[PDB]
């Protein structure tokens, strides 16, 4: 039984392991856009001058 | 000479008056030219948001 547990435990982690991997995904993508943003608010501010 | 005189008074006149409305002509075109850029920036800060 404690074999058991402690792969129980090995899976429990790993699943974590998909949590972080997927936040950490998505908070690079959401930068990608973010720089998008950025980079349109640089031409307008180019126009201006 | 007083009817010459009175001639140089209305020359004068006209002179001041043209010179006066090509400015407000210049400045007329001038903002014609100024609203386009204007333009283009707010068309910019649409693809902003």
């Amino acid at each position: 039984a404690d074999k058991i547990s402690q792969s129980e435990t090995y899976r429990r982690r790993r699943q974590e392991w998909e949590i972080q991997r997927n936040n950490a995904e998505a908070e690079l993508k959401q930068i990608d856009a973010q720089l998008k943003s950025l980079a349109v608010r640089r031409e307008a501010a180019v126009l201006q001058k | 000479v007083s009817q010459l005189t009175q001639f140089g008074s209305t020359l004068q006149n006209i002179i001041e008056r043209q010179d006066a409305e090509a400015l407000n002509a210049l400045l007329q075109n001038q903002a014609a030219e100024l609203i386009l850029t204007n333009l283009s920036i707010q068309d910019k800060t649409i693809e902003e948001l």
